[PDB]
């Protein structure tokens, strides 16, 4: 082909698939709680600065010489 | 509203809660959560925001514009007492 | 002994991490050799391979395993027309690749299951080989040989224990059969145990029928045939004495369903015995455990039978399966159509009462519907609770649908053209995907097609298609009828009311017309129109704008397809023009299938398909001639020429025809026909009624299979179609056909047989057309074109 | 499975792993694979298969071979107790997830995706879950860390679909299970609170108004 | 002296064997449409008769042979090919 | 043809090479019934009493001849009595027992019933049960008879007069395999199935030992060829006969034990003279060892898929004609055609006979051709 359709570094779908909205807390008022921590939940932290969509790289996990 | 001629919305509509008077005899005060839980099945709605207190309703008439509402709102606090029932089961 | 060396060899491809995870005792640790032996099985339970050397000298826990052509990197080879890929995805199944040692009891289960599918199908006659010659350094080349016979082509199915019932009788209610005479050609032969099982069903449930209750099943096998193929079916059964059907008993843990069945249960009592009323009498009362919502019941229809006295009580006795419980619907796939395309095209939903009903009702749904290949309805169990049950169902995807080149015969035409892109599955979304491209050479024709049935609401149908034809051959001059034919509409069904459904289609045409012939009719319309055609020329035009509506409703009581028993199609097409239209006018079209055997043995079988049709023109602008249905031809009645049928083609003179065409177009040509030639074959009238009567009955020269195949057809049913609209000032010398006596003589017998792959209707009818308007022919011939 | 003839004379595993590296570096995956493979055939031995079935795949995802991908998956994580790379797998396997991604063509206008399949997306939430707290250090550790919060987002918007579709179906009951379901999940993604005017009506028709108006305020203070 | 013989009774439960697996498989399909009516008026046919294969899934073509008589215009032989690809 | 033609799986055939016509066949008999038969599998003999060629059809008719050129005694198509329609279609198990006036046949519908030689018409009817398989068995009055389905009957040549049924043993998957039910010193002693022999009373089917000897189908699924016929050779009281795939002890009527194994061939057919047997085996070739020890001074295995009959050692002449309409005499040892008449292609499937050296042969057209070489 000569126009279009190919994956070499262009993160399938964007940057903004890389992240699009964050998230944001609501509050649960007085007397009334909300148990969401059931189920797929590793609190994730990190403290960067890992390499993130064009940044981020998958290159062979090799060794120093071989 | 007019009578029954106005475009007409009849194909099968569909809600399920085969609910009798077993339900109105099962019941008092201070009722056994997770027995009256097995004697009703499914608990389909508590309390997000407070206790259980389950909620259950029958609203269904199939195609007409009209329908049932045969609520079962049935009072569970901690320690597994039902202080309350509730029921409307009128439109 | 103290384990002090974590000594593992051989190490040829091994995680040896995982090897130091097998060993549960770890090294350092005095241990007894129970524990020795412990570790050891547990380096076995690697189970890939396990060449045990275990050796205690001093305190090294030499454990030495030595790899082998146990890499199983496998060829394969050597194999007749046996499904190879069922071969390679059951390896994939085992997962018996590279890799995956080898076992040789995994190869011998292989090799096994395909030997026992081979014997399940009784092809069965095992040439069968796994040939493993290892290529050097552990590695392997395998040869999968196979040389096989063919299945049970049935020999004698020889019937045992059977008495007052011939056993071609009960053979023709089974499926095996093994004939090919100068009958038939259609036999041929094959095994299953699952047929032999229900041939058994079948019978002893039709006895049950006959009243015969009691019964005994007696070990019915096959001998087979050594050195060769043979089947020699011993049905060995006995019948069990005859009984009626006294009484029907209920005593079934409910709380007062027990009347609300009773009127089901309710039957007359000492009926001739039946077990498919046994059937019906569990299953309608399911239906209605359904219609209250449970899991399902125990039904026990212990029948209190007595002899010498025919006595079948039934102690019908059912408790209700649990409770109302909810479920977790789930399905994947999840393409160009999504999920809830589904989600609505299955009457059930969560929250709601649950049922295998309701979901049975999806599955079917979704099958006559379709966008794949499978309905997998799989249910499965939530923990805690006995409710919100999983049932996440699976599809496989039809997609991809129709590319098509239609490439037909020029050397007349033009070879024609015809592109047909049907990608439904893929803008089946929620729409239709229709394009069709066609031209031989003048007949130039286009449908582009796209219809959400379900717009915003499941009922909301959304059907917009532009239907564009023109027709442009022509053999003249100045008398070159073309038309150009673009028509853009768009349809909404509604059925709330099952099979009750009315469509409302917005439709525009431009229909634009050129030098129209000398036609009586077609003149008529012009002077009606106030156009004054050309008294010398064919040559008249007139571009056709109409704006309009028609509604197009059906009600449907069928109760079978591929065979038609009980049918009910009613379908009423009122198609009415708005004055945007060039013509007012308003076509009704009534359509009626009516078919009733009055006998269950369909021998007695009442049939009637009737059809009408009527314009309705405002004068002047009238409904425009070809606007009509087509008598003649087959349409209903067969040996004749469609549209042909009460008026008579006469074309008013026109001997300035410009180039007759040397008779390739004639009454009223250049050297065509004088003052207005009384041609045959005109459009049918205004007003058609046509009544058919059919019926149907097996000869006694067949078998039964073939009547549930075939069709016999009586009919001498005479229609009439006449032109409302009649002058006889013209029609003096000319007949006059305002005359509800069109009526034929088509003494007729058909015949449509539908093989599993087609059907065909064949006829011979001795006609006479009372009024002719078609010619006579005797051989009414055609296949059924499956649509 | 078992294919990529080796119309190649047999050669010493590192020099046709040499030629393989060129591939790489050239792109051409399919004869990449191919030698790999064939190495692996022809040495079903060494640890120099190590990094050939590493190559094997990178060529593979570089390539979109994806059941092949799934065979180098079990196959080098039965060799794989642990290794240095399996992050780098895991942050991959999740990757294998998303593999399952590409359905149409746009180029100015789009179709929407995300109401599909949730599967992979868990899975690959668990796999980047054991990848950040196996492996906390990584580019592919905090790619892994928002990778995530994004898949649950996308997640969010899934089961937004899935709900309201029985809310326009009036199978509204349902879905008043399902936004406290969404809630044992999450408040806290966008779309839950897109959702919750939603339920809000829905108690209102079935009145649980005395509630709808609680969500309805929460959206107003908690939310937008 | 002990006494510890068999004084027990110990219960449990398992499976042991669970393989099952079907084949299925087709080679082809034919579907033919035909139709002619004789005129038997001068006598002569008048056919529009066709065919089409059905391979197992995807390959799928069609052919017609069509004519049209006793008219001033009359479709000799109209022969028909086609194909579908529904895969 | 080449298109239905080159479409079938196939396994190999002999040409029968070196026909050697040593002596020369005469069928100075020469008759046919026709049908007969054209393909079917079972025990059909056709009987005879002192030179009475009694023939038959597979339909109830019981025709006769005589040593003659071919000459009827009588011809009665007894096919049923009053069954559903007038003489429905009646096929045929089980050979022609005449014993006395009383022609003796049955037939898979479970039709038992005398009939006078004479006329072959009934001399005693006893309609029976179970898939009439076998012949009738008029040994000492004792007329016993087994029905394929693993239930055998004890009768007597009054009237049938049910005496003992014996419902015995089948396995899992009813199959071939036919046994030789003879009596000796008064023992109802008989093969089996299985891998499995019988010896049970000849009063009441009661048994005095059951011997199970080896394999077949079922968990070791052996698939499509000849496996051993469980129809034994006993003399002395012994039984002679191959395990089930081809291991040839000897079993005392008293005991039936295991005697001396000859572990060598899935034979069928085999007609002992003198503690001397042969082998055919699975493509129909010959190795002739005998049961002392290892006597293979028999074989010609020129046969290769050439289904066969009884051998007939009459005459010295080792004689036997295959299943496809072709005859073999062969040297009284290994074994060049004596004679060979590859003549017919008939088929067959019950027993012919050799008696008084003629070839009381009933093929399935040209039914009775006796020949003399």
């Amino acid at each position: 082909c000569s126009s279009d359709s190919r994956y070499k570094r262009q993160v399938s779908g964007d940057e903004a698939y890389l992240e699009a909205a964050p998230l944001a807390e609501l509050h649960a008022p007085a007397g009334m709680i909300l148990p969401v921590t059931s189920g797929d939940y590793a609190i994730p932290v990190t403290n960067g600065s890992g390499a993130v969509g064009k940044a981020l790289d998958i290159r062979p996990p090799a060794q120093p010489l071989a | 509203c007019s009578t029954l001629e106005r475009v007409v919305y009849r194909p099968d509509i569909n809600q399920g809660n085969y609910l009798t008077a077993n339900d109105v005899s099962k019941i008092r005060v201070g009722m056994t959560q997770q027995q009256v839980a097995y004697a009703l099945g499914t608990p389909l709605m508590s309390d997000p925001f407070g206790t259980n207190t389950w909620f259950y309703v029958f609203r269904q008439q199939p195609g007409h514009e009209g329908v049932t509402q045969q609520t079962l709102t049935l009072t569970f606090n901690s320690s597994g007492v039902l202080t309350n029932i509730d029921n409307k089961p009128a439109l | 002994f103290v384990v002090k060396d974590i000594h593992f060899e051989g190490l040829q491809r091994v995680a040896v991490g995982a090897a130091l995870l097998s060993m549960p005792v770890r090294t350092g640790d005095t241990v007894n050799d129970e524990d020795i032996s412990n570790t050891i099985r547990a380096l076995f339970a690697t189970g890939n391979f396990e060449d045990v050397r275990v050796l205690r000298d001093g305190d090294t826990l030499l454990v030495q395993v030595k790899e082998r052509p146990t890499i199983a990197s496998i060829t394969f080879s050597g194999n007749k027309s046996v499904k190879d890929d069922m071969l390679k995805q059951n390896l994939e199944a085992s997962g018996v690749r590279v890799g995956e040692s080898l076992d040789r009891t995994t190869i011998a289960d292989i090799e096994k299951g395909l030997e026992d599918f081979y014997y399940s199908v009784g092809k069965y006659s095992a040439s069968v080989k796994a040939v493993v010659t290892p290529l050097p350094r552990n590695r392997v080349d395998l040869k999968l040989v196979f040389q096989e016979g063919v299945s049970a082509e049935i020999q004698q199915i020889n019937i045992v224990g059977n008495h007052a019932f011939t056993t071609d009788e009960l053979i023709s209610h089974f499926q095996l059969r093994d004939e090919v005479p100068w009958w038939n050609v259609v036999g041929d032969r094959k095994y299953q145990k699952q047929k032999l099982a229900g041939d058994l069903e079948t019978l002893r449930s039709y006895y049950l029928d006959r009243g015969y209750a009691r019964f005994n099943i007696d070990s019915t096998q096959v001998s087979l045939t050594p050195d060769k193929k043979g089947i020699y079916v011993t049905v060995n059964i006995t019948e069990g004495d005859q009984y009626k059907l006294s009484g029907v008993e209920v005593s079934g843990n409910l709380a007062g369903h027990s009347a609300e069945i009773e009127q089901l249960t309710k039957i007359e009592p000492g009926e001739l015995y039946n077990g498919t009323k046994v059937t019906k009498m569990e299953d309608d009362i399911k239906k209605l455990l359904g219609r209250y919502g449970y899991a399902y019941p125990r039904v026990q229809s212990m029948p209190e039978i007595n002899d010498a006295d025919k006595t079948v009580k039934l102690r019908v006795n059912v408790d209700a399966g649990n409770r109302f419980y909810v479920r977790k619907i789930r399905f994947e796939g999840n393409d160009t159509s999504k999920d809830a395309v589904l989600r609505r095209e299955m009457r059930q939903m969560e929250g709601a009462w649950l049922g295998s009903d309701l979901v049975d009702q999806g599955k079917e749904r979704l099958n006559r519907l379709g966008f794949f290949e499978t309905v997998d309805t799989d249910t499965q169990r939530v923990p805690g609770s006995p409710d919100q049950v999983d049932v996440v169902y699976k599809v496989k995807e039809r997609n991809t649908g129709s590319f098509n080149f239609g490439i037909g015969y020029g050397t007349e035409s033009g070879v024609s053209f015809q592109a047909g892109v049907q990608q439904d599955n893929w803008l089946g979304t929620g729409y239709a995907v229709g394009i069709n491209g066609t031209k031989n050479d003048y007949q130039t024709y286009a449908e582009l097609s796209v219809t959400n049935p379900y717009f915003t609401v499941d009922g909301v149908s959304l059907g917009g298609r532009l239907f564009y034809n023109d027709f442009q051959a022509d053999d003249a001059d100045l008398s070159d009828y073309t038309n150009k034919s673009y028509g853009t509409d768009v349809t909404l069904g509604f059925p709330i009311n099952e099979y009750n459904s009315l469509r409302a289609g917005l439709g525009y045409v431009h229909n634009s017309l050129s030098n129209m012939q000398p036609q009586v009719a077609m003149w008529r319309y012009l002077y009606s129109m106030g156009e004054h055609p050309s008294t010398s020329d064919q040559d008249n035009s007139f571009k056709t704008d109409d704006f309009t509506f028609n509604y197009g409703w059906t009600y449907n009581k069928l109760d079978r397809g591929y065979f038609p028993t009980d049918g009910s199609r009613v379908n009423l097409t009122g198609k009415v023009t708005i004055p945007g239209s060039d013509n007012e006018y308003y076509k009704v079209t009534l359509d009626t299938a009516t078919y009733v055997p009055i006998d269950d043995d369909h021998k007695w079988v009442v049939l009637g398909r009737t059809r009408w049709g009527y314009g309705d023109g405002l004068g002047g602008k009238e409904m425009p001639f070809y606007e009509n249905f087509y008598a003649g031809g087959s349409s209903t009645v067969r040996g004749f020429q469609s549209n042909t049928i009460g008026p008579k083609a006469v074309y008013f003179p026109h001997q300035a025809s410009n180039y007759d065409p040397d008779y390739d177009y004639e009454c009223a040509t250049q050297d065509g026909a004088k003052d207005l030639c009384k041609s045959d074959d005109a459009v049918g009238g205004n007003a058609m009624a046509v009544a058919s009567l059919e019926f149907i009955t097996p000869t006694p020269f067949i078998s039964d299979k073939y009547a549930n195949s075939v069709r016999t057809s009586f009919f001498w049913d005479m229609g009439t179609v006449w032109d409302t609209n009649w002058d006889s000032s013209q029609y003096s010398g000319y007949p006059d056909y305002s005359d509800p006596s069109n009526i034929r003589m088509s003494a007729g017998i058909a015949l449509q047989w539908m093989s599993p792959l087609g059907p065909l209707v064949f006829s011979y009818a001795q006609p006479f057309k009372k009024y002719d308007g078609d010619k006579a022919e005797q051989f009414q011939f055609n296949i059924g074109k499956t649509w | 499975c078992s294919g990529s003839k080796e119309e190649v004379p047999d050669n010493p595993p590192n020099e046709i792993y040499a030629t393989a590296q060129q591939k790489l570096q050239d792109g051409n995956w399919r004869q990449a694979i191919t030698q790999l493979e064939a190495l692996d055939n022809r040495y079903p031995f060494g640890p120099y298969s190590q990094q050939v079935q590493l190559d094997l795949i990178y060529a593979y995802y570089k390539n979109a071979d994806l059941p092949l991908a799934q065979a180098a998956i079990d196959r080098f994580i039965r060799l794989n107790p642990t290794h240095p790379n399996i992050d780098y797998v895991m942050y991959m396997r999740g990757l294998t997830n998303m593999a399952l991604d590409d359905s149409a063509l746009q180029g100015f206008f789009g179709v929407d995706r995300s109401d599909r399949d949730p599967q992979h997306a868990r899975a690959a939430f668990s796999d980047f879950s054991k990848l950040v707290r196996g492996y906390p250090n990584s580019q592919y550790t905090t790619d892994a860390t928002k990778r995530l919060v994004f898949l649950k987002d996308r997640l969010a918007k899934y089961e937004y679909s899935v709900a309201e579709y029985y809310t326009e179906r009036g199978a509204w009951v349902a879905v008043v299970n399902r936004v406290e379901g969404m809630l044992r999940d999450y408040p806290d993604t966008q779309a839950t609170r897109d959702a919750l005017p939603l339920m809000e009506n829905a108690y209102r028709q079935m009145q649980m108004n005395a509630q709808a108006e609680k969500v309805a305020k929460i959206i107003a203070a908690n939310s937008s | 002296l002990s006494m510890k013989d068999k004084d027990y009774n110990p219960l449990i439960g398992r499976t042991g064997v669970d393989v099952g697996k079907s084949f299925s498989g087709k080679d082809w399909k034919v579907t033919a449409r035909a139709g002619l009516g004789y005129q038997f008026d001068d006598s002569r046919m008048l056919m529009s008769v066709g065919l089409n294969a059905e391979i197992r899934d995807n390959v799928r073509f069609g052919l017609e042979f069509e004519k049209s008589a006793f008219g001033k215009y009359n479709v000799d032989n109209a022969v028909n090919a086609n194909f579908r690809y529904s895969f | 043809c080449s298109l239905f033609n080159s479409e079938e799986d196939v396994v190999k055939m002999s040409p029968l090479p070196t026909v050697e016509n040593q002596f020369t066949p005469t069928t100075a008999w020469s008759t046919s019934v026709g049908s007969g038969i054209g393909n079917f599998y079972s025990n059909l003999h056709p009987a005879l009493a002192d030179n009475v060629v009694y023939a038959a059809d597979r339909a109830g008719l019981v025709k006769a001849l005589n040593a003659d050129d071919g000459k009827e005694i009588w011809s009665v198509s007894l096919a049923e009595k009053d069954g559903w329609f007038s003489k429905e279609p009646a096929l045929l198990s089980g050979g022609v027992t005449v014993s006395g006036g009383h022609v003796y046949i049955g037939s898979e519908k479970a039709q038992v019933y005398a009939l006078n030689t004479s006329d072959g018409t009934v001399a005693w009817q006893t309609k029976v049960a179970g898939e009439a398989l076998s012949r009738p068995v008029v040994s000492d009055g004792l007329v016993l008879i087994h029905t394929s389905n693993g239930q055998l009957q004890a009768l007597n040549e009054a009237d049938g007069a049910v005496k003992w049924t014996v419902n015995l043993d089948m396995p899992s998957l009813s199959l071939r395999g036919e046994s030789a039910p003879t009596t000796a010193f008064g023992a109802a002693v008989v093969g089996g199935d299985n891998g499995r022999v019988s010896a049970v009373l000849m009063e009441q089917g009661q048994m005095i030992w059951q011997q199970r000897i080896s394999q077949a189908t079922g968990s070791t699924e052996i698939d499509r060829l000849s496996d051993v016929d469980t129809t034994p050779v006993v003399v002395n009281g012994v039984v002679f006969a191959l395990a089930y795939n081809g291991n040839l002890t000897a079993l005392d009527l008293r005991s039936g034990q295991i005697m001396w194994k000859r572990e060598l061939g899935s034979v069928n057919d085999f007609i002992v003279d003198g503690n001397r047997i042969y082998l055919v085996d699975q493509n129909d070739r010959v190795m002739a060892l005998t049961i002392d020890g290892g006597v293979t001074l028999w074989t010609q295995s020129d046969l290769l898929h050439r289904l066969l009959t009884s051998p007939v050692l009459y005459n010295g002449n080792l004689v036997v004609g295959d299943s496809e309409g072709y005859l073999h005499w062969i040297n009284v040892e290994d074994g060049r055609f004596v004679a060979q008449q590859k003549v017919d292609s008939s088929g067959f499937q019950t027993e012919p006979v050799a008696a008084d050296g003629k070839l009381l042969i009933q093929a399935k057209d040209g039914t009775v051709y006796s020949i003399t070489r």
